[PDB]
């Protein structure tokens, strides 16, 4: 009997806010400022060498 | 017997198939040495051990063979200069991260800025006084 | 029976330090193919005592790796040789790994055992994936109070003569001469009666050991010599908060001094929250100490052990590319760029998994 | 579809690397996070939260996906005198009642059979 089960059709989509995006988030937080910050300073500059540059 | 048995065994001493394509350090560490670290003597021991494995601890082969520099450090000053030009704030940020972990007081930070900007302000006045002497 | 398999043999006194064979217990893992772990017990201490730690379902360490509970030379069932040079004792393990067809292994140790584990990585780093040291440090412990007692007890054990002394004479000797309960129990269980009850003796070489400790020089087990060098691979240190062997104040610096990749406290060096108790050295007895060691041990084996230096964790395997040094490859027409370093199978030498998968890859194409 | 060997683990856990001399000096400070994508992973906030209403609400959602589960839901939400859907068993009172009321009902079955067998004929 369990094998005979089926699945209902779910809703197509929920509400899509016309003024919020992943790159331009509507509300503010320090998390998004952190993403923009580490994109500016770039990722950790990992050295492949065995001795320091200086 | 077991010692020589494994030394002769090809499987025990065999480079992987891709070993040729891998990046190979062509130095034992004698080109750029750390002179003032507390493990200084420990570093030399690993250089001495690496030189011995290459010659089966018959260092006469090393004395007769060719000695080479660390060609991996070539053009390292130019490369860091271009990275500083590409993104100076990122280059400065990460090169000073471990140092900036210990932040001094507000007073000290202010003294740095105040004395630095004051020195730049006097430098500008001396540039102006030179234009007064030229006139 | 099956999970617990300890090869059986008789110790052999050897004049040559290279003709030394190591013996110990092997704990099989739950899964078919798993990398191997080699663990060294405290000096003069039984391997069996560590079985409940590595065979506890709550910890489930065997789910990660196969464990070789191995005895160093002059200890337990392994061969006997007066020299205790960590370079010689490290080559012994390399021959064991060869005879057992082990390409590379995870190394662990307790106390002085931790030193033995780290020495192998120092002398044979290309074949060691990681080191996990418990209540030990690559340091000179000749003047540590904990070592002096062990150094003192071993000297007292040389006074007993089993031929003349009776069984009761021994028990009275230990209680009075040995105050520490754990050391006392360890030494009692180390006494064994040879076949035909000819006489009783210690499983460990009491003569060769006392000379190493009593002489109290560079070759002493308490000492860590500069000759041992540096360990290049992954290393994690775990010790009690109040430990007589490793003091948090200054005994952590040797880790940075000897291990190049050790990041520092909170990443590769941890202390277990505990009270002042001379028995805290034996973490496997107290659940609180063991539960933390196991969690930290399982974390080292799962995410940090056998991972390239410049990679943070095992998660970065296949998605983080390491920069390449210029003029490091033989090919001249090579555009230098970032690459993900190669991580090989734990026993790729003594199997043909690469030869097999190469064939399967061709069938796809 | 292909599943491989149940015993074997992923090749990541088996694949290892070893160190050598020289060693890179650089100590990694942070993990690289160039792309902000953490999909298909559940939040770690859901760690030590006690039983609450979300447990019986999500249970019905999953039970309603099965035929036998739909019967349990309808019966529980209609034919159980409880002031809350957060069911907590601290006693076996309701369990023993249902057993004594059932195992006892099947009494007299043998005595009933004896009536038929014994009422069949008279020994005399
Ligand atoms: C027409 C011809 C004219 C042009 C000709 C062309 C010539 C152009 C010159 C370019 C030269 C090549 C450039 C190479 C890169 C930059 C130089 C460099 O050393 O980088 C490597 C150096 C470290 O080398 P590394 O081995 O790669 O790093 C390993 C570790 O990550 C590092 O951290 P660690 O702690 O883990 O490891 C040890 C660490 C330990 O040491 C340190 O980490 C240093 C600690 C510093 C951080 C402490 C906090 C202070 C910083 C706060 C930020 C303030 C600035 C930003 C705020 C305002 C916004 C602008 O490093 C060391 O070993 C010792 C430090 C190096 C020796 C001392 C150098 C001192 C001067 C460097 C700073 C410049 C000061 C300003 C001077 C300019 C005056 C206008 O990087 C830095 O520490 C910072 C670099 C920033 C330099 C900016 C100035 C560039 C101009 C360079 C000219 C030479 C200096 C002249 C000043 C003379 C005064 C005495
Ligand atoms: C019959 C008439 C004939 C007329 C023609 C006569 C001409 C005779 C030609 C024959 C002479 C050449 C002989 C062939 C050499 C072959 C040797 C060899 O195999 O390569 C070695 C050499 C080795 O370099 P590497 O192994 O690849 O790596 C270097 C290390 O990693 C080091 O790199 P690093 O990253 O570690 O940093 C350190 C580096 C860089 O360190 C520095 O910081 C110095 C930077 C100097 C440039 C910048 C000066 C500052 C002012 C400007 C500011 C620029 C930056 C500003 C940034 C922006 C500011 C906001 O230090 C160096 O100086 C490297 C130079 C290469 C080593 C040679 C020994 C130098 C010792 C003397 C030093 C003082 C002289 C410096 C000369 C400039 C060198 C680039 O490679 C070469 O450079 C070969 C150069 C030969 C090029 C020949 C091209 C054709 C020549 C003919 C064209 C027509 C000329 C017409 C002239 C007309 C009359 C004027
Ligand atoms: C030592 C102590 C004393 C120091 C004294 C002061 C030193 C000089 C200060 C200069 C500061 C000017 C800043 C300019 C704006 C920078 C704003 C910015 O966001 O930076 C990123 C910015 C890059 O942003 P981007 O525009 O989006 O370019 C990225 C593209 O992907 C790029 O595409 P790509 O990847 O395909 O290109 C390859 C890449 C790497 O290749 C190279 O760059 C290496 C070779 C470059 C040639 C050598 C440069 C020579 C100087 C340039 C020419 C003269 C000045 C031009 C005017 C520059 C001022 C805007 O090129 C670049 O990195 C960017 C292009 C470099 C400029 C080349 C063209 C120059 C002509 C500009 C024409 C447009 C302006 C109109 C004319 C303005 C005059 C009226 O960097 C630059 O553009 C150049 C910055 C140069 C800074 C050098 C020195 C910095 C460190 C000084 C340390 C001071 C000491 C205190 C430190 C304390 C530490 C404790
Ligand atoms: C193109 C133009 C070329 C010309 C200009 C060239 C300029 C080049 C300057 C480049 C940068 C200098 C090198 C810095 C290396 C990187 C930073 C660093 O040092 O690593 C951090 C490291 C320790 O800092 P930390 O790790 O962050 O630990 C601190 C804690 O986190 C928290 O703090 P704490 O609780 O542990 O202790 C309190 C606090 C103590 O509070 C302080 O930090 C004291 C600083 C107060 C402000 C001083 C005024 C600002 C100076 C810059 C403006 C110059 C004014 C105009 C000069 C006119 C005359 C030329 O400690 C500190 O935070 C650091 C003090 C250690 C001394 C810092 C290095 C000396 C000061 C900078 C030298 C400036 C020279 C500029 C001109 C040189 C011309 C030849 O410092 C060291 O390297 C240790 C070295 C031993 C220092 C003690 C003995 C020094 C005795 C010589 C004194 C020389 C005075 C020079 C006077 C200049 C003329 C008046
Ligand atoms: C209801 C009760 C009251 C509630 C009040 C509400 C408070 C709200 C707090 C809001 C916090 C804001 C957070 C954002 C700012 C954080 C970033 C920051 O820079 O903080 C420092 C922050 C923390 O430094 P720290 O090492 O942790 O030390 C923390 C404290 O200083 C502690 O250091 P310490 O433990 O060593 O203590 C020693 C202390 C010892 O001090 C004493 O024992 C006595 C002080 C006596 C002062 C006598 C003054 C005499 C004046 C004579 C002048 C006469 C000339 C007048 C001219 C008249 C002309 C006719 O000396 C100092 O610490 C010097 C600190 C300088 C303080 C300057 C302000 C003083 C008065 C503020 C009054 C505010 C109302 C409070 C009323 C409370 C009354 C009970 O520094 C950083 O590391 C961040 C980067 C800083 C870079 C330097 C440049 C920063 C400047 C821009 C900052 C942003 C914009 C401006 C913000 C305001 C800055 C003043």
């Amino acid at each position: 009997k369990e094998n005979t089960g089926s699945m209902k059709k779910p809703m197509a989509k929920a509400y899509e806010h016309p003024y919020n995006s992943e790159h331009h988030p509507l509300n503010f937080s320090a998390v998004k400022i952190a993403e923009t910050f580490h994109d500016f300073i770039g990722p950790e500059q990992v050295s492949p060498h065995y001795e320091s540059f200086a | 017997s077991l010692h020589e048995k494994m030394q002769t065994d090809y499987l025990w001493v065999k480079d992987h198939s891709q070993a040729d394509s891998w990046a190979k350090a062509r130095t034992h560490g004698y080109n750029y040495i750390a002179h003032t670290v507390p493990n200084k003597k420990e570093r030399y021991e690993m250089i001495w051990r690496s030189m011995g494995k290459s010659t089966d601890w018959e260092l006469e082969k090393f004395r007769l063979g060719k000695k080479f520099p660390d060609r991996g450090n070539k053009r390292r000053w130019f490369k860091n200069l271009f990275r500083l030009i590409k993104n100076p704030m990122g280059y400065i940020f990460w090169k000073t991260y471990k140092a900036r972990l210990a932040k001094p007081s507000l007073i000290v930070t202010s003294m740095f800025i105040g004395f630095t900007l004051g020195f730049i302000k006097l430098k500008a006045q001396s540039i102006a006084y030179s234009k007064k002497q030229y006139a | 029976s099956r999970i617990i398999n300890h090869l059986r043999g008789d110790p052999v006194y050897q004049d040559n330090t290279k003709d030394v064979s190591l013996r110990g217990t092997f704990l099989r893992g739950k899964y078919d193919d798993l990398p191997t772990m080699i663990f060294f017990t405290e000096a003069c201490d039984l391997t069996a005592n560590w079985i409940p730690f590595f065979t506890n379902p709550q910890y489930d360490i065997l789910a990660h790796r196969n464990v070789w509970l191995l005895n160093p030379r002059n200890f337990g069932n392994s061969d006997r040789h007066p020299s205790f040079d960590l370079q010689e004792m490290s080559d012994d393990v390399m021959r064991f790994m060869y005879s057992q067809k082990i390409s590379m292994a995870t190394l662990g140790g307790h106390g002085i055992g931790g030193k033995i584990a780290l020495a192998v990585g120092c002398y044979h780093a290309e074949r060691v994936t990681g080191v996990f040291s418990i209540d030990s440090s690559p340091m000179d412990q000749r003047y540590h109070e904990a070592f002096k007692e062990f150094k003192g007890y071993v000297n007292a054990l040389t006074e007993i003569n089993f031929k003349t002394w009776s069984d009761k004479d021994v028990k009275v000797f230990l209680k009075e001469n040995i105050k520490d309960p754990k050391w006392r129990s360890i030494f009692t269980n180390n006494i064994s009666k040879n076949a035909k009850t000819q006489s009783d003796s210690f499983n460990f070489e009491i003569n060769y050991l006392n000379h190493n400790l009593n002489f109290n020089k560079a070759d002493s087990l308490g000492n860590w010599a500069v000759k041992n060098g540096i360990y290049t691979g992954r290393a994690h240190f775990i010790f009690p908060e109040y430990s007589r062997w490793v003091h948090l104040a200054t005994n952590t610096l040797p880790m940075h001094k000897v291990c190049a990749r050790v990041k520092g406290f909170g990443h590769d060096i941890f202390y277990v929250q505990g009270d002042e108790n001379p028995l805290n050295h034996w973490v496997y007895d107290f659940e609180n100490y063991a539960n933390v060691v196991a969690s930290k041990l399982n974390k080292f084996l799962h995410s940090y052990d056998g991972v390239h230096a410049l990679l943070k964790d095992r998660t970065e395997i296949g998605n983080f590319m390491i920069p390449d040094r210029i003029k490091s490859r033989n090919d001249s027409k090579h555009i230098y760029g970032d690459y993900s370093p190669a991580h090989l199978h734990h026993n790729w030498r003594f199997n043909h998994i690469y030869e097999k998968h190469d064939e399967l890859d061709k069938k796809l194409n | 579809l292909q599943w491989g060997s149940l015993a074997e683990r992923p090749m990541v856990d088996r694949v290892m690397s070893t160190s050598t001399w020289p060693v890179p000096y650089y100590q990694r400070l942070f993990k690289a996070y160039p792309i902000r994508e953490k999909k298909d992973k559940m939040s770690l906030l859901l760690s030590d939260i006690d039983i609450d209403d979300t447990n019986w609400y999500q249970a019905k959602d999953f039970l309603r996906g099965s035929f036998r589960g739909r019967q349990i839901v309808d019966y529980v939400e209609n034919n159980i005198a409880s002031n809350t859907y957060i069911l907590i068993q601290q006693d076996v009172a309701n369990m023993a009642k249902a057993y004594v009321h059932d195992i006892c009902g099947y009494i007299d079955v043998a005595n009933k059979e004896n009536v038929r067998i014994l009422s069949k004929g008279d020994l005399i």
